[PDB]
């Protein structure tokens, strides 16, 4: 009852995406906001 | 992470429509405002006194208020 072998390479795989997805999800290249062109 | 990318709806349309309807309202607001101030100042409101005798009153002027 462990898995299927299939489900444990797609889940692996998806895991790559996850991966990549929010490598280029976190976003603090060149701040990227840049809005213009005592009494 | 440092700075997660936020997901918003969109600004531009909103903030858009808000910045021109302002600008209209406001386009004649401050003339009516002004005016309303200076005939409520160097133009006085009225004042009362009572009909005269074996005299006409004008159809206007019964009423307070200049603009009126």
């Amino acid at each position: 009852s462990g898995y299927t072998p299939d489900e444990k390479l797609r889940l692996q795989q998806l895991r790559e995406l996850r991966r990549r997805w929010l490598k280029d999800q976190e976003l603090s290249p060149r701040e990227p906001v840049l809005p213009p062109r005592t009494y | 992470g440092k700075r997660l990318f936020i997901i918003k709806p969109s600004g531009f349309y909103d903030k858009r429509f808000l910045k021109l309807l302002r600008f209209y309202i406001l386009l004649t607001g401050i003339p009516v405002v002004i005016g309303i101030t200076l005939i409520n100042v160097f133009i006085g409101e009225a004042e009362l006194a009572e009909i005269p005798e074996g005299y006409v009153p004008e159809h206007w002027e019964y009423f307070k208020h200049p603009i009126s």
